[PDB]
């Protein structure tokens, strides 16, 4: 099934290439929200608000 | 028949890059073809 399958060949890079562009995409998403800022500020002690 | 003979241990070498054959009799250029058939393992 391998060898019949293997005359199509581009259909499958193309859809490969499209859901590692999803998986880079959501990366993308997740770094974009959250680090915006790249400076671990840790909270104080005392909290004294 | 021969007699004069003197047997070793078989021996072996590493064959790397050979082996590769024009799968097919098109003419084709600027092309990186991929084939699926008998070849000599790199
Ligand atoms: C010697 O020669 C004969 C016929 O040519 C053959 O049958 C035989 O197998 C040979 N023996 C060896 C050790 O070569």
């Amino acid at each position: 099934c391998s060898n019949l399958l293997l005359q199509y060949g581009s259909f499958c890079t193309q859809l490969n290439r499209a859901l590692t562009g999803i998986a880079v995409e959501q990366d993308k998403n997740t770094q974009e929200v959250f680090a915006q800022v790249k400076q671990i500020y840790k909270t104080p002690p005392i909290k004294d608000f | 028949n021969l007699t004069t003979r003197t047997q070793l241990p078989p021996a072996y070498t590493n064959s790397f890059t050979r082996g590769v054959y024009y799968p097919d009799k098109v003419f084709r250029s600027s092309v990186l073809h991929s084939t699926q058939d008998l070849f000599l393992p790199f």
